[PDB]
């Protein structure tokens, strides 16, 4: 008959086999991650090969249906996803060459190691020692040398391979109808076919630039305050008007500024909020923490976990011969199986992480009724935002007081709020310019406007421009600094970390408004409220069946991302920082160079 | 999973013939627009209710 009926018939078959094959591959992956053995690796390879191969023929078979004869707009989305994400266009020699390069990227990053100067006796890896040194050690020479050493021994090797990598990816996009591999990433937010909700790929760049323009005053004021405080630690090296040295950010790349909290405490005399001792006194175990997290979700109206989750999931490190990765993850094996993989200690961070991970599971259960190809968030940012909005409420003093970990004798005044806001600021506000800088440079390099001989040249020029950080040692084109990043080497989109942060504060402000809350924004709880829960659940169950612009409208009431809720969250900190910056110059100077 | 029409009350059907969906009759062989009518459950102890 017509194409519509034939397409529906084909989809009703694809869904059935896709569910079973996905379960087999996902279960094999879970088995290895909880049981590290060679045969488990083989099981992953076999199951992964079958799933990868099966997608190939289905992608080939889906080509016979032209997409201009579909008007339901729901079948079209499924057909578009199936055709795109399994189609291969490069030649066999080029395809295997790209695969070999990608395998080389992961292998060299995992096996990369640097160690002490002029001493090949003992050497260490990045995760065990390098992270600890840059997070705790305050030695100027050690931090500067280690920062230079890792880049020299990694970026130089990765430079020529990246040059071959950027090429092959371009003809992949060139063979398709996309302009360049940069536009291929920007196609995730593309929306077409709906009047009043269409979003163009090029609109994202303008929207990102406009949003970053408004958040500039907050960042520079924080930068000025950070520079003044760091003057006490390293007076001679730091200039009152120059950019901060790149090796004094508390981490390997300066992505997060959390490690500087102790060195930049606003009021150290006043006690800090901590409940680790309280849990120790009350003898809290892993199950008690998760039950408390589960009760929080019930209090808003969302259903709680099934029996299969409790029996199958593991929350403690097995130890002994049984070795497993302790990276917290939320597994959705499909067909009604949800599990959480993490090693739990009796700490406040693990208590908050339990709430953060449980949010992903609840989101996964929300769209279980949707078809297989539409079981995902509206975009790459919604999934991350949902799991982060709930960690904000869990850390509020009111929730802790209601549970009982915090004594009722606790009081709130100037310092308690200011210290809490500044601690959050060094984690949230600081990473935004770094994420935008990396994405914009990587967009430009894929555009091809920058020649290869100016890759390192332009990289540091804009670092002193936007981020306001100057390198401590000059580098030539031999080094490839961006290749030292984990996400860059492993071919992962990085813009999702900028849209997520601005999304979460839009959600929290809306829910607090629906919860009839009054007072400062940062002190908000939604435990008893149920109107907020049902409003959130309406968007969660949608899945990918609707454009993300419509989903955003159904929660807040706008068709685009906004920066006002984020600024309103940190407004009390903004006024105090303005007072503290009366005698301190605002703005960094790009002319200064630490190496004379 | 695929039948030409509906079933009368209290009726059974056992015939197994390739359900043609495309215009071209594929003479009862597996291929495009020609799917087997009998699908299969899969059952494991780790499923959910
Ligand atoms: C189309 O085809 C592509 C690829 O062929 C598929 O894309 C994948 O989609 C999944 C689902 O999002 C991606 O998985 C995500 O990877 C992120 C990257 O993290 C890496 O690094 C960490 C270490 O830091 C590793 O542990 C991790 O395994 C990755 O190697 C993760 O960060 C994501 O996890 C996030 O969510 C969980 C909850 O689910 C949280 O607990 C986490 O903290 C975190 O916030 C997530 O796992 C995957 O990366 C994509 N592939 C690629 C190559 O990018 C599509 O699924 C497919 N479309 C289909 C099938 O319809
Ligand atoms: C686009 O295609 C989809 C899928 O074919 C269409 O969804 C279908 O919508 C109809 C009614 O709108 C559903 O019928 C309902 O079935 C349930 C039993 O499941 C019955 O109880 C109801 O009374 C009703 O008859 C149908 O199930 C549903 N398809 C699927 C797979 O769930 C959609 O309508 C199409 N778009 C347009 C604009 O027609
Ligand atoms: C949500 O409702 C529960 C049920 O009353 C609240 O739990 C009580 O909290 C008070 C503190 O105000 C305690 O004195 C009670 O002992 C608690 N009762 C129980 C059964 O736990 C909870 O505090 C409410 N949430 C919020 C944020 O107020
Ligand atoms: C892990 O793999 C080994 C090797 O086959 C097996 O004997 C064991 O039962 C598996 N599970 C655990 C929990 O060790
Ligand atoms: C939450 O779990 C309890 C069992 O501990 C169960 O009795 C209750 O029904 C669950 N909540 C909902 C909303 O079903
Ligand atoms: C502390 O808060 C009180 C609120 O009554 C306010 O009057 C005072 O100015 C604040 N102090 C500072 C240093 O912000």
């Amino acid at each position: 008959s017509t194409i519509e009926e034939q397409a529906k018939t084909f989809l009703d078959k694809f869904n059935h086999e896709a569910e079973d094959l996905f379960y087999q591959s996902s279960l094999a992956s879970w088995n290895y991650n909880t049981n590290i053995t060679e045969e488990n690796v083989q099981n992953m390879n076999n199951a992964g090969d079958k799933w990868s191969a099966f997608l190939k023929e289905q992608s080939t078979l889906a080509q016979m249906y032209p997409l201009q004869e579909i008007q339901n707009l729901t079948v079209k989305l499924q057909l578009q996803a199936l055709q795109q994400n399994g189609s291969s266009v490069l030649s066999e020699d080029k395809s295997k060459r790209l695969n070999t390069i990608l395998n080389t990227m992961s292998t060299i990053y995992s096996t990369g190691k640097v160690c002490n100067p002029d001493n090949p006796q003992e050497c260490l890896l990045l995760e065990p020692g390098l992270n600890e040194i840059m997070a705790n050690s305050l030695d100027y020479n050690e931090r500067l040398w280690a920062w230079e050493s890792w880049r020299s021994e990694v970026g130089k090797q990765l430079r020529p391979l990246y040059e071959e990598y950027v090429v092959l990816k371009n003809e992949m996009a060139r063979a398709n109808h996309y302009e360049d591999y940069g536009d291929y990433w920007r196609g995730d937010y593309e929306v077409n076919g709906v009047d009043g909700y269409d979003y163009s790929r090029g609109q994202l760049i303008e929207d990102v630039e406009h949003t970053f323009e408004e958040i500039k005053p907050l960042y520079e004021h924080l930068h000025a305050y950070v520079r003044a405080k760091l003057m006490n630690a390293y007076p001679s090296y730091i200039s009152p008007i120059g950019c901060l040295p790149a090796h004094l950010l508390g981490d390997m790349w300066g992505r997060f500024w959390t490690n500087l909290y102790s060195l930049t405490v606003p009021f150290g005399q006043k006690p800090n909020i901590d409940v680790t001792d309280a849990m120790v006194d009350q003898a809290w175990d892993a199950q008690r923490i998760f039950k408390e997290a589960e009760k929080f979700f019930v209090s808003v109206g969302l259903p709680n976990m099934t029996q299969g989750f409790w029996e199958n999931s593991m929350l403690t490190d097995p130890g002994n011969v049984q070795k497993a990765v302790c990276h917290p993850t939320a597994w959705d094996l499909g067909k009604g199986d949800f599990r959480i993989l993490m090693c739990t200690k009796v700490t406040m961070d693990d208590f908050l992480t339990a709430h953060h991970e449980m949010g992903h599971i609840q989101y996964d259960m929300a769209y279980a009724a949707q078809p297989f190809l539409l079981r995902n968030g509206a975009n790459e940012g919604f999934h991350e935002a949902v799991g982060e909005i709930m960690s904000l409420s869990a850390a509020t003093p009111k929730h802790l007081k209601s549970i009982g970990l915090l004594s009722p004798d606790f009081q709130e005044d100037n310092e308690t709020e200011i210290n809490f806001l500044l601690k959050q600021a060094l984690t949230i506000v600081g990473t935004l310019p770094f994420t935008y800088m990396l994405e914009k440079w990587r967009w430009m390099v894929f555009k091809g406007e920058i020649p290869k001989d100016q890759w390192m040249k332009k990289w540091w020029e804009m670092k002193r421009e936007i981020v306001g950080v100057v390198e401590p040692v000059p580098h030539d084109e031999t080094y490839c600094d961006p290749a030292s990043l984990f996400h860059v080497s492993n071919d992962y989109s990085f813009i999702r970390y900028y849209t997520r942060t601005l999304y979460q504060f839009q959600f929290q402000e809306a829910l607090c408004q629906a919860a009839k809350h009054e007072g400062p924004l940062h002190k908000c709880d939604i435990s008893n409220s149920t109107e907020a829960g049902q409003k959130l659940f309406n968007m969660l169950r949608l899945g990918k069946s609707e454009p993300w612009t419509l989903a955003l409208e159904n929660v807040v009431g706008a068709k685009n991302m906004n920066v006002r809720p984020l600024l309103n969250y940190f407004e009390p900190l903004f006024t105090w920082l303005k007072d503290q910056n009366k005698n301190s110059f605002v703005g960094w100077s790009t002319d200064w160079s630490p190496y004379a | 999973l695929f039948r030409k029409s509906k079933l009368k009350p209290f009726e059974r059907d056992i015939s197994t013939e390739i359900y043609q969906a495309g215009n071209k009759p594929c003479n009862g062989v597996a291929g495009p627009n020609c799917y087997s009518p009998l699908q299969s459950y899969g059952f494991r102890p780790t499923y959910g209710v």
